[PDB]
């Protein structure tokens, strides 16, 4: 899916939330980095001083977090509103020819799901997706500056995951869609049997129908077997390359900044 | 003679490293046959890995090339011997095996000197586990001989590889594969290069092994059901179900706890390598390294089985619970819909239940050696730490049942809209022929300010959710250093106690949150497994 | 759609579910000698460098061990004279193993222990000499190569000869070593269902080779185009040559057998000719022409095609046309 | 009962009463090479270790005699430079017979007689040497393991192709390396009676293999069911189906004769068929299938077989009921 949609989404929203949005986004991890970089000086020991500036760190991220949740929540509600009214009024004034040619099941099913999809799972997820990043960016920067090396040493194992991203989306969108099908005629099949549950049993037709029923669970559970052993490949490799980047990170670690540099507040924030 | 007793070690492995590369080079230039001890071997080679790294380590303390060698080359023979196992694995053979009895026997009578000239005399406890090590895997292979053919009489009586997970089409091959890969999932490189240029589909896709169908689980299920039900409930399809899935379980379960305690051991070797430098680290680095991977690789092992044994116990249920319905009766509209949600809700809940069945097990391990390790890096301050995360735990579940209240509502509300708008996209020609149809318009508007007005409150809760997700962690840290230091003992607080205390709290935040939702879908399951009872007894 | 053996002359049909029984090695040098080069010049090179590692090895442990590797001046004489270091222990190692004999440094007559290890060295170095230059030669008989140089045109025609249908392919040699009693086995392949109800998916059947009196086999000297000419009692006698073009699918391969004349090998070539590659109604050119003295022969006329009036239907209905004409 | 030869390929016969006129041992050569491995490496190295022992004998007693092996200071120089004892002497022996020539110990131009053992010691070496490597060579073309890889399937059957009674048995290869111009022997063995009252304890008879015009020999890339007919001009046309799977004791065996690739050398299979092994009114499953651009074969169904109604009955019999119907 390409950034158009989503740059259509947030424009709804409008200029006003946008950087409100980002800007404390940025702000809160940039908070959220900085209390530990402080509390690195803290450690080797005016340690009252010390604990004082802790404090309004502290106090200074939970402020922050607080904002930014507000800002999420109150910017999807009205991007939700506009983007409803915006559909019911375009629906509105479309010619007859058009409702008669498109089936009722892909007009209705928009209004129906789309809307309830996105209200229920797009802030809820969006701020999900926008704090992981954040985070994991910090902390690369962090394990950076900690060690200027250990930078250079982890461009290319991140290039790697590139590598990792694609073949996975390709498969883990399709498995998935899937699934949603090996679902839909299954349950309808149960409410199949219980209606005309008299014919069948009559036409002595049970065997049969028992058989499409093995037939149809196996569907099922193959493609929700497939789509967990897909999700736990990604996750093994990606924690297996997420061991690799600590290890070099601690090695280049013990030697460049005790060796050489000695200082101890560094390899503390690396290591966490 | 030290370094003479050091070569005559290097020497086997030599041998072994010579005769595997012209074997391995040919091989390198579809029926898979697996041998009794396969995952002992496995689980044997990785502790021989395991303590290869102890050797080096001991290498490197005490430089002397000689003197640190032979780890270096015991390396190279495990890993060839893998590769050897691996080649035997994919084509069986009498001889490769017998290649491989030559070399245990040589290297167990060289540890056997080296032990019997220390005893004369850190080096004893590692080299009396290499003894152990190598002399069980010369039973393992001392057993595969008396198996099927190492010299044994004339005939094998070979297996005929199996059929079930080998035999015609099947693509989902989880059972029949190497007990490494069984943990690394290697065998999806291939299935998920080719999905990268052509579209899966359901012919593209595999069938399920006979280890895993309807008629197997059901079979075993209704073993159980039959067991329990001749000695004679909600108690009863429980304990069946129970006694059904066995095995997988606990094993899972155990995976699980003692990933656990490795991942609350990680951080300790931090501290450990913060202090040696502030004041014996490269051996703690590479620990940590080896930790970390295995930690994670048995996570991982234990999530897959657990949710292997939960598509399993659904395929069975729903399979049953459709047997039942050939046999209902007819006088028993509103049961359809009923039967219809026990297929979609209440089997869902099951599943997922039986998802989080071992993270509720393992989850009351992993806070009490949370709190005990930070009790005793921190001291008493750690312990008011200890309690205002653990706070979180119950607080969350509460905001969570909130949410839940706020949902029905708002569902309500939703389902309404939808038939205000079933009359508009049908009367499509009629609402347009006088254009009454901003009328109704209105009207729709009207609902959705009400449906507006439920989601404010909705997404109020999820704000407290995401806040206090990021707050606990910096109030623990807040409170507890601040009431460390500058209140009760004025103690130098070493950049090690900090640092590891940061770590266990992100080690314990993360799983603090699953214990609600673990709360939450076990009294949902045990509420759907009444109904199930309640339905399939009628 | 899949073709049955492609036309560089490789197998196409990929095998599946083979069950080992591990014969797939048990052919140790028969296996290797099918390798490349590259491959089985690593896998010899790594043979010699592993036996000469393997005694380099055992020979400073023996130094080692009889105390003729402390370095000291008199009561002992090395077993093997100046003998220092790992080093220096397999440059003896490679200088006795491969037969070069540097005699710097000397095993004596002191240490029989010395004596057996070298009558073992030598021995198997004699083997492994022995086999490793067998089955290079074995090699050095590749003369698939010899099967490279074979050509067939790209597409076959049929015509109208002696008033019956026929069809024409071409063959050719590329050097001037001739192959000795070459012979053509002309084989089509066809999804078949039987009367009884059985289906085959793939059905190969004999379509003879039309020489004199019988005989299975030809002589390759120029390009000779192979003639066979196609009755009832023919398998392809059925088809239509409207139908051929775009949807039927039948295979057409020639096998050619013969043995080259220097090497004594049997080589053969296989090509195949889909429905899509072969026409209708064409005539190829005259290659051959009297030049000066001899024959010439021009190889760029070889693939090229003529239009021909000839009647275009099908050969069921041709022979019934015949039975009216 | 007593089987004519085993499936595995070898021959069940055993002679009796073979009068030896020693052309068993007069093969020298193309004895040996037939033989196992390890045989064949113990007598290669007891030959290289009976040389050179007796080499070594000899030349300890030429210093002996010379006197060069009473140790002395002057007055002489060794026939050969450095010599002491027997040990030292065999070392001499090795080395200069497999050619390392170590040069420790100098063989001196004082004594021709020493040139003399010198030049018969490296003549008898070398002619050694050729016939080990040659021999050596001519066993690594041993591709009877060739002949291992082949498969046949376990039991044939029968069936009626085309209103005519038919058998079908399976072949098969096991390698990407192709098999040239294999050819089929299929014979069939019965204890008979002639009408002149002679009575055969065994009697082969060749059933024809039913391919296109003609022709012996076949072409094995998949697995290709090879297809005979009996007609009442068969032999084996008289049976009855019903007396065939217990009492009568009938054994068809096939000979599949073909020459690899890479050797160039002419191998072959055999295997039989019992009265009990085979049966009647079948069809086997089909292996190839279009897979997914290519044709995939699947050897669990090799093996498979289906059941089909086709009437049972007696060859004799079946051609009277054609007659009649
Ligand atoms: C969020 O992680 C955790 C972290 C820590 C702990 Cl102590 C437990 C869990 C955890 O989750 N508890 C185990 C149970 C579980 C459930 C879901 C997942 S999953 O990864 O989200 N999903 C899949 O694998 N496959 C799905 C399954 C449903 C059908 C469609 C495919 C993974 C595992
Ligand atoms: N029992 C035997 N085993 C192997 N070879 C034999 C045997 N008997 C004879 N031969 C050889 O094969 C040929 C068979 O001819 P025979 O049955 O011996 O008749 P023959 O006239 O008696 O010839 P002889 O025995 O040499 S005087 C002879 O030329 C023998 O050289
Ligand atoms: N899938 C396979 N791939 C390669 N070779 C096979 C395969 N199956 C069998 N063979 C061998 O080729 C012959 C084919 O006979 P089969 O189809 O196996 O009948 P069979 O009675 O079951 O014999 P078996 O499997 O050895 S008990 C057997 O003798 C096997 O040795």
């Amino acid at each position: 899916i390409p950034w158009r949609a989503c740059t259509k989404y947030l424009s709804s929203a409008g200029i006003l939330l946008l950087s409100l949005l980002v800007f404390s986004q940025l702000l809160k991890h940039m908070v959220l980095v900085a209390i530990d970089y402080w509390l690195a000086k803290w450690t080797d020991s005016d340690q009252s001083v010390y604990a004082m500036v802790f404090t309004l760190l502290c106090s200074l991220g939970i402020v922050l977090c607080l904002v930014t949740s507000v800002t999420v929540e109150w910017t999807g509600l009205k991007v939700a509103k506009r983007l409803h009214r915006s559909l019911l009024n375009r629906i509105i004034l479309a010619p007859m020819r058009f409702f008669e040619t498109t089936p009722l099941g892909s007009i209705l099913n928009r209004f129906s799901s789309d809307c309830n999809t996105i209200d229920q799972h797009i802030p809820s997820t969006l701020e999900c997706l926008s704090r992981s990043t954040l985070l994991c960016v910090s902390a690369l920067t962090v394990i950076s500056y900690v060690t200027p090396v250990f930078l250079v040493a982890l461009l290319p194992l991140a290039v790697v995951c590139y590598f990792i991203q694609k073949y996975f989306r390709v498969a883990s969108r399709d498995l998935q869609q899937l699934d949603d099908t090996t679902q839909l005629p299954l349950l309808s099949h149960f409410a199949e049997t219980v209606e005309g549950l008299t014919t069948i049993r009559a036409f002595r037709y049970e065997a049969r129908f028992q058989q499409k029923l093995l037939e149809y669970t196996d569907s099922n559970n193959i493609a929700s077997l497939f789509l967990t052993a897909a999700n736990r490949w990604l996750e093994v490799r990606m924690e297996y390359i997420g061991a690799c980047v600590v290890l070099i990170a601690a090695a280049t670690s013990i030697s460049n900044s005790l060796h050489r540099e000695l200082s101890a507040g560094l390899v503390g924030l690396g290591l966490t | 003679n030290g370094c003479f007793v050091d070569a005559l070690n290097v020497v086997p492995h030599v041998f072994l490293l010579f005769i595997t590369f012209p074997i391995l080079f040919i091989g390198w230039g579809s029926t898979w046959l697996h041998f009794p001890g396969h995952n002992l071997r496995w689980i044997l080679t990785f502790i021989l890995l395991f303590v290869l790294v102890c050797e080096i380590a001991e290498g490197i303390l005490s430089d002397h090339l000689h003197l640190y060698m032979p780890a270096g080359m015991a390396f190279m023979a495990a890993i060839t011997s893998v590769v050897y196992y691996h080649n035997i694995e994919t084509s069986n053979f009498p001889k490769l095996l017998i290649a491989l009895l030559i070399y245990w026997t040589l290297a167990f009578i060289t540890k056997t000197i080296k032990f019997v000239k220390f005893y004369d005399h850190l080096r004893f406890c590692l080299t009396g586990l290499l003894v152990i090590l190598y002399g069980m895997l010369l039973l393992v292979e001392v057993n595969v001989i008396r198996v099927r053919r190492y010299i044994f009489f004339k005939t094998p009586r070979e297996v005929k590889p199996p059929e079930d997970l080998q035999d015609l089409g099947v693509r989902f091959l989880q059972p029949f594969v190497n007990l490494l890969s069984k943990g690394t999932y290697w065998w999806m490189n291939a299935f998920i290069k080719t999905a990268h240029k052509k579209p899966i589909d359901l012919r593209a896709i595999g069938k399920l092994p006979i280890a895993m169908r309807a008629l197997t689980n059901y079979q075993r299920l209704c073993v159980a059901f039959d067991a329990q039900a001749r000695k004679d409930g909600a108690r009863a399809i429980w304990r069946a179900l129970c006694h059904a899935f066995g095995r997988r379980l606990i094993l899972s379960s155990t995976f699980r706890i003692l990933a656990d305690l490795l991942g609350f051991a990680g951080p300790l070797c931090i501290f450990g390598i913060v202090d040696h430098l502030g004041k014996n680290a490269y051996v703690l680095a590479v620990l940590l390294f080896l930790a970390l991977l295995l930690q994670r690789t048995f996570l991982q092992a234990s999530y897959y089985v657990a949710i292997e044994t939960g598509i399993n116990l659904r395929g069975a249920i729903q399979t049953k619970i459709y047997n039942k319905i050939m046999h209902l009766s007819t006088s028993n509209e509103m049961t359809a819909g009923q039967i219809c949600n026990l297929v979609a809700i209440d089997t869902n809940q099951l599943m997922w239940f039986f998802f989080l069945c071992p993270n509720l097990w393992a989850m009351p391990v992993q806070i009490i050696v949370g709190v005990i390790l930070l009790y005793y890096i921190l001291g008493v301050s750690a312990l008011i730490g200890a309690a205002v995360i653990i706070l979180l735990a119950p607080v969350q579940y509460f905001v969570a049942t909130k949410l839940s209240q706020a949902q029905r509502s708002t569902l309500e509300h939703s389902n309404e809209r939808l038939k205000q708008t079933n009359e508009m996209l049908r009367g499509m020609k009629l609402l347009k022929l006088y254009a009454w149809e901003s009328i109704f318009c209105s009207r729709v508007e009207v609902t959705r300010r009400k449906e507006m007005t439920s989601l404010r409150a909705f997404a109020v809760y999820t704000s407290i959710s995401i806040f206090m997700n990021t707050a606990i962690p910096i109030a623990a840290v807040l409170i507890t250093f601040v009431g460390h230091v500058s209140f009760f003992k004025e103690s130098d607080l070493s950049p090690s106690v900090a640092f590891a205390s940061l770590s266990l709290f992100h080690i314990l935040v993360t799983p603090l949150f699953l214990l609600s939702s673990v709360v939450r879908s076990t009294v949902k399951a045990l509420v759907s497994v009444q109904k199930l009872s309640e339905f399939l007894s009628s | 759609r899949a073709r049955f053996v492609s036309k560089k002359g490789n197998c196409n049909v990929a095998h599946k579910n083979i069950r080992e029984q591990g014969r797939f090695l048990q052919d140790v040098f028969t296996t290797l000698v099918d390798l490349k080069w590259p491959h089985t010049l690593l896998i010899f090179t790594m043979s010699f460098l592993c036996s000469w590692l393997l005694f380099a090895m055992v020979w400073w442990l023996i130094a080692f061990a009889h105390g003729d590797l402390a370095p000291g001046e008199g009561t002992n004489v090395p077993c093997v004279t100046s003998i220092h270091s790992f080093s220096s222990a397999f440059l003896f190692s490679i200088e006795v193993q491969v037969t070069i004999g540097f005699g710097g440094r000397m095993v004596t007559e002191e240490c029989p222990l010395a004596i057996l290890i070298l009558i073992v060295q030598n021995i198997v170095g004699l083997m492994i000499n022995a086999i490793m230059l067998g089955c290079i030669f074995m090699k050095t008989a590749q003369a698939h190569r010899r099967a490279e140089t074979l050509i067939f045109s790209k597409h076959a025609v049929i015509t109208l000869r002696h008033g019956r249908l026929c069809f024409m392919l071409r063959v050719g040699d590329l050097r001037k070593s001739m192959i000795i009693s070459a012979t053509i086995h002309m084989q089509v392949v066809r999804k078949t269902t039987s009367p009884e109800g059985e289906v085959v998916p793939l059905h190969q059947v004999d379509i003879p080779m039309e020489n004199g009196v019988g005989g299975n086999g030809i002589f390759l000297v120029a390009p000779l185009i192979i003639y066979h000419v196609i009755d009832s009692n023919s398998p392809l006698y059925d088809l239509a040559p409207s139908d051929l073009h775009h949807h039927q699918d039948l295979e057409i391969i020639v096998i050619l057998e013969g043995v080259v004349e220097t090497t004594g090998i049997t080589t053969q070539a296989r090509t195949s000719y889909l429905a899509d590659e072969i026409l209708w109604g064409q005539r190829f050119v005259p290659i051959v022409a009297e030049e000066d003295g001899r024959y010439s022969v021009d190889y760029s006329k070889f693939g090229n095609t003529i239009k021909v009036p000839t009647p275009l239907c099908t050969a069921r209905q041709l022979d019934e046309d015949r039975s009216l004409l």
